């Protein structure tokens, strides 16, 4: 992208200069927290910070800094290309957009599928994951990773 | 702002967090990680209170009282069941891995964790599994390290890094395996590492010097005193047991030394407990050595004094105001000689003239932390006046504090303060002969001889105001640096200029005074600070007298056949050979001192004086504040043979026996009234502390805690009959627990901090009007002089550029914190800490001499061909030799002197 | 006895070029030293503190805080097997038992020759193909205990 005029100086000729870097972490679970992500980005220990002050005003190196997930930044260009009301017209739910859902752990077909909001959790287990495996029963489930 | 605690309406300061807002009113909330000086980080989670936003609110929310601002209209509950249960749970969680080490712990009865374990009412242990352990590091001769007792409250790393500026203490480890220390073993090289023994709430960092001869806190007999190891005069609490000084603790002074001492003043007390010290008066007939008690010694001294035509007295900047005045009134006004040399006295008189005549307000040590731009001319503060260096660090971080406060961040959110101010900090420009310990934060460091530092100061003063005398011959690069310093100092709001008599030059002080005057002329709130050498240098300069050279030439010419040397070694301000000749020539030498000085062989009479732990007196610090230091113990309680009295008492009884042939042991109040009567300019020392008739509702003030132990058995080895306890007729304190030490008593002199349920050094919170601010009912000690209405003129005598003469080597002073004090180097704990005596050379001059580092170079000064190993100093300027002052055989009077015959031998 | 080489120092300086603070390149500096030397020895902490200018206590805290910044010597290859919840449902304990039976050591210990260093690690981000195991740069999914000896022979 830097070679073909999309990253660097004078992107497309608008007059906006943006530099993009990859900071590979050293493997700590608490680094995912936004203030701890800022702390580890500055080369310090990944201890989280007090909020307020929130990172949007005094974040990385005391500068305004916005921390976002990968899926939000992957959601934004579809909004910017195909419009706003189209993005509001994907599902008839209060939480607009499409979420990458999927069941995992001793299911028939564990995987990852992009589904709209409001799809029931039984549909992901049955229509996509196929339910439990051979000779297995269902006891419990946990929606949002280990911290749920 | 107005808050509501349990239905009670309290008026608080709305710019403060809730924790010390409640602690100011006397409301007990358990806390570990918060400190009044460091700030809030919200780590220990112990300060939980239940907050309500409406007056009718049932649920509320458990919020951190150290992290919630005390705004107008907050209804917090402390003694609620949910908050109390959570605080007990936090104490329990901290008690899961804590070792069973309380009897064998140096902070038993001084532990913050013990107070907060009993405060939350947690006494039942249902944790049944194993406890984590950690190894220990050897942190040096001062700090004993026991990591098992830690609770991970992060106070040590916060203080040592974000406050003290140290780089060797850090936080390592993992989830629960958190370690706090160095990456390896070795000495903590910060000059403020001693405050870790009271910053740490647990017994991790402890005083090793106290741990050698250890006693519990209730066994200590405390007193309020002033630290004698340099001129800053930080207030300390010496505490003794069994007749020897056990531990120097910090004493809260909201204007000088609020929460922090330095290591020289905290661990340098070991000279008091030396067995070589004179404890009885000893008289010589030839080679025969006899011991007298006080009366026959006084009568014989008066007889020999009457049998002489002129008695002269050599005082000392180490002794108190009253003892020097007693010597002055004993020997006469014209025959009183200050023990310092001519150059040191000239610099001291110039510093006093700039202070009490220059028209520029000299700030106190607490007030230094608010000044914007700091210019240090000549003075190596961190090794001489270290607490001023710590306050300089605070004033430097004040810029990040200002940008944080501009972004609507409260002052106690210290993490946000260093978050916004990443590396931006206030300008600091230090000048020295070499690199300093303030170079990590200094905006610029000028490594040059004292003539070039003085010329830099004169250049700054001229480039500020054109009426100042200009110096011509500055290189354009140094001119650009001059312009940078000028732009930084002129654009500030509270500039500070720090100089002193330790630079070894007079023109440095003149240049600093001219810079301060030029800053004052532009309409700025400028302050100045001269750091003197000894504790009572300023008082001796205020009183005045002759120099040591004049006293020595009076002794050598024969006009003085009797000399009384008060608390002076005489080799620190003059050459040893000349002093020995002038003392062997004189037919009577009377040394009144508490230390075995080298001149006591020449002394015909030796009078055992008392040190700061055994004497009362007044000392004047470097900012003109008179401060009274009190007696800790009577030396004759345990050793009944000991005749060891106050030096002013010795000299006053000698004066009375010389006049009227009667022995009259006086009182401190009489001597204080005599000083404020005969000397108008020392009249403020009457207001330094109240007299011996001062009572708190009829009773005196206790020197020992209410649970002092072993009254009927600590002297039972000598005699089973316990004698009458000693009576203190001089001061308002008593050598007993029958006294007043409540935190709400109308007094300013506090011997020690103790409150019911508060045994730690955090018990000082009850003794203040607001927590972290001034002491309640005012801080002790008053300033001797005010700021003058008009100031001095421009000092016109600029110096010349340093041209290195061949053969002669200018001596550059390299002061060390451990070793440059006369009494602190006598402590046996400093011998394992002080560096080896190295002569410091430029690489160019060492290559010219052909000497490499490690080899010995012999130098001769007045017939003393003394050899020293060589260290290479790149920052030292060519033509100089770097010498450590205050060491063995190297006096501080050697600064600025020449050095011929510098050959490899 | 430590001294940074040319490549490590130049890479460290290039990482300082990426940020506005030399402190921010401490993690990547430690990762560079770990990649070159296998781990971060004691003198490397002071060398990194010298090149970045930050105190050595800060470098020590950063190095000991993160799990995959090794502060102790390891073998030729570091096995990092996932022990989290999804692989526990998928049965990582069989693979742990297989590795313990093969290498004849415990998780956290090294073999006497210095071949493999077995360590548990957090979630590898590949839970749909659990259980997984991350050897030095290769991840392995859909593991079975019987395939452990065939898997360990591809690293001499
Ligand atoms: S630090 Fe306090 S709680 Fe811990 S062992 Fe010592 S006295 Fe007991
Ligand atoms: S060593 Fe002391 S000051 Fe440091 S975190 Fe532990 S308890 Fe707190
Ligand atoms: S700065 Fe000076 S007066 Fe204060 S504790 Fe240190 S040696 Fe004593
Ligand atoms: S005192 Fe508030 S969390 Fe420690
Ligand atoms: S739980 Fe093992 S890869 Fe995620
Ligand atoms: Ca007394």
């Amino acid at each position: 992208a830097t070679e073909a005029g999309l990253l660097g100086k004078n992107i497309m000729g608008t007059g906006f200069d943006f530099e993009l870097f990859v900071h590979t972490g050293a493997g700590r679970y608490i680094c995912g927290e936004e203030t701890a992500l800022i702390n580890s980005l500055e080369g310090r220990r990944a201890n989280p910070r007090s909020k307020p002050p929130f990172p949007a005003t005094s974040g990385a190196w005391g500068k305004p800094t916005c921390v976002n997930n990968v899926e939000t930044l992957c959601n934004v260009p579809a909004i910017l290309a195909n419009g706003v009301e189209w993005y509001q017209n994907i599902s008839k739910s209060k939480d607009a957009g499409t979420k990458l859902m999927g069941f995992s752990g001793r299911v028939k077909n564990p995987g990852l599928w992009e589904l709209p909001f409001g799809t029931t959790a039984r549909e992901i287990l049955e229509d996509y994951a196929g339910g439990m495996r051979d000779g297995l029963k269902f006891k419990a489930w946990q929606p949002g990773g280990a911290g749920t | 702002a107005t808050i509501h605690v349990d239905g009670k309406e309290y008026e608080v300061n709305g710019a403060d967090n809730l924790l010390e807002a409640c602690l100011s009113l006397g409301l007990d909330i358990p806390y570990f990680c918060w400190h009044p000086a460091l700030g809030s980080v919200g780590a220990c989670r112990q300060c939980a209170v239940k907050q309500y936003q409406n007056a009718e609110d049932t649920r509320g929310r458990l919020v951190m009282s150290c992290m919630t601002p005390a705004s107008d209209g907050t209804f917090i509950s402390i003694d609620d069941e949910e908050a109390k249960q959570f605080r007990e749970s936090v104490v329990e969680w901290l008690m899961t891995n804590h070792p069973h080490d309380c009897p064998v712990c140096e902070e038993g009865g001084n532990c913050h964790l013990q107070d907060m374990t009993v405060m939350t009412g947690h006494s039942f242990r249902r944790y049944r599994f194993t406890k984590r352990t950690h190894r220990n590091q050897d942190l040096g001769p001062f700090i004993s390290h026991e990591m098992n007792r830690c609770i991970a409250c992060y106070r040590c790393v916060r203080y040592y890094k974000d406050y003290a500026g140290g780089t060797d203490l850090g936080v390592y480890g993992a989830h629960d395996n958190v370690y706090f220390g160095r990456p390896e073993d070795g000495t903590l090289e910060s000059e403020f590492s001693g405050n870790l023994v009271e910053i740490c709430p647990t017994g991790v960092f402890t005083d090793k010097t106290h741990s050698e001869r250890y006693n519990r806190k209730w066994d200590m007999q405390f007193a309020p005193s002033i630290c004698q190891q340099c001129s800053i005069g930080c207030n300390i609490s010496p505490g003794e047991r069994y007749g020897e000084l056990r531990r120097i603790e910090n004493r809260y002074n909201g204007t000088v030394n609020h929460y922090f001492l330095c290591d020289r003043g905290r661990f340098g007390y070991g000279y008091v407990n030396l067995k070589d010290r004179p404890r009885q008066p000893v008289q010589r007939r030839g080679d025969d050595f006899i011991t007298l008690n006080a009366e026959q010694a006084m009568q014989g001294a008066a007889d020999i004094l009457r049998q002489s035509k002129k008695v002269i007295g050599i005082g000392s900047p180490r002794a108190s105001v009253e003892s020097n005045f007693a010597l002055r009134e004993l020997v006469g006004e014209e025959n009183f000689y200050t023990g310092i040399a001519h150059g040191e006295q000239e610099r001291l008189q110039l510093a006093l003239k700039v202070l009490r005549e220059g028209g520029i307000y000299t700030p106190a040590l607490r007030e230094i932390e608010s000044y914007d731009a700091v210019l240090v001319l000549g003075e190596d503060v961190t090794q001489t006046g270290a607490r001023v260096a710590l306050a300089v660090r605070q004033a430097v971080k004040g810029k990040a504090r200002e940008m944080a406060a501009a972004q609507k961040v409260a002052d106690w959110q210290i993490a946000a303060i260093l978050n916004i101010g990443q590396r931006a900090k206030h300008p600091l420009f230090v000048t020295n002969v070499d690199d300093t310990r303030l170079d990590d934060i200094a905006a610029w460091t000028y490594r040059a001889p004292v003539e070039d530092q003085a010329r830099l100061g004169f250049a700054i003063a001229h480039a500020l105001d054109n009426s100042a005398p200009a110096v011509d011959g500055i290189e354009p690069e140094l001119q650009s640096k001059i312009d940078v310093i000028v732009q930084a100092l002129a654009g500030a709001k509270k500039p500070l200029i720090i100089s002193g008599t330790n630079a070894g030059s007079l023109e440095v002080i003149q240049a600093a005074a001219n810079v301060a005057k030029a800053l004052k002329g532009r309409g700025a709130d400028v302050g100045i600070t001269m750091i003197a050498r000894s504790v009572n240098s300023m008082g001796l300069g205020i009183m005045g007298g002759g120099s040591l050279e004049e006293a020595l030439t009076e002794l050598e010419t024969g006009r003085a056949d009797a000399v009384v040397v008060l608390e002076n070694d005489l080799h620190r301000h003059a050459s040893a050979t000349r002093v020995n000749a002038a003392l062997a020539k004189a037919p009577l030498v009377m040394v009144v001192d508490h230390q075995r000085t080298a001149i006591m062989e020449n002394a015909h009479l030796v009078l055992s004086a008392a040190s700061f732990a055994e004497s009362d007196g007044t000392v004047i610090n470097n900012e003109g504040r008179a401060q009274r230091f009190f007696q800790v113990y009577d030396p004759a309680y345990y050793d009944s043979k000991t005749v060891m009295l106050e030096s002013w008492r010795w000299l006053h009884s000698l004066h009375s026996t010389l006049l009227s042939r009667e022995v009259d042991w006086t009182q401190l109040d009489h001597v204080i009234d005599a000083v404020v009567a005969k000397i108008p300019e020392l009249a403020g020392i009457k207001d330094a502390a109240p007299d011996a008739t001062f009572r708190i509702r009829g009773q005196k003030l206790a020197r020992e805690p209410h649970r002092y132990s072993g009254r009927t058995a600590m002297r039972a080895n000598i005699s089973v009959h316990e004698p009458r306890q000693p009576q203190d007729i001089d001061t308002m304190f008593t050598f007993s627990m029958e006294g007043n030490n409540q935190p709400t008593a109308h007094r300013s002199q506090v011997p020690f901090a103790w409150a019911p349920g508060w045994n730690s050094p955090q018990a000082w919170n009850k003794f203040q009007d607001e927590v972290g601010g001034k002491l309640r009912f005012g801080d002790p000690g008053v300033r001797l002089f005010e700021t003058s209405e008009n100031g001095l003129d421009y000092f016109t005598s600029v110096p010349a550029r340093f041209q290195p003469q061949d053969g002669k080597w200018r001596i550059a002073p390299y002061y060390h914190l451990f070793g440059s004090d006369e009494l602190s180097q006598r402590a046996p704990v400093f011998q394992s800490r002080m560096p080896q005596p190295y002569i410091k050379l430029n690489p160019a001059d060492a290559a010219k001499l052909g000497v490499n580092a490690g080899t010995r170079v012999s130098f001769s000064y007045d017939g003393n061909t003394v050899t020293l190993p060589v260290e290479i100093a790149e920052g030292l300027t060519a033509g100089q030799v770097g010498l450590p002052m205050g060491m063995s055989g190297i006096a501080p009077v050697l600064a600025g002197a020449h050095l011929e015959d510098l050959k490899e031998a | 006895a430590f001294e940074l080489s040319a490549a490590e120092r130049e890479a460290i300086e290039h990482e300082m070029h990426h940020y506005e603070d030399p402190r921010a390149a401490s993690i990547e500096a430690l990762k560079i030293v770990q990649k070159q030397r296998g781990w971060v020895p004691d003198g490397a902490i002071h060398a990194i503190a010298d090149v970045l200018g930050i105190p050595a206590s800060d470098v020590e805290g950063v190095a000991t805080f993160y799990s995959q910044i090794f502060r102790q010597p390891v073998g030729r290859h570091v096995i990092r097997y996932c022990d989290s919840v999804v692989c526990h449902i998928n049965g990582y304990q069989g693979i742990q038992a297989a590795l313990e039976k093969k290498l004849n050591i415990k998780p956290g210990q090294t073999t006497f020759d210095g071949r493999f260093t077995l360590l548990p690690t957090c979630c590898l981000g590949n839970c749909d193909k659990g259980p997984n195991m991350m050897i030095d740069e290769d991840t392995h999914a859909h593991l079975t205990p019987e395939a452990i000896p065939e898997l360990l022979e591809r690293y001499k």
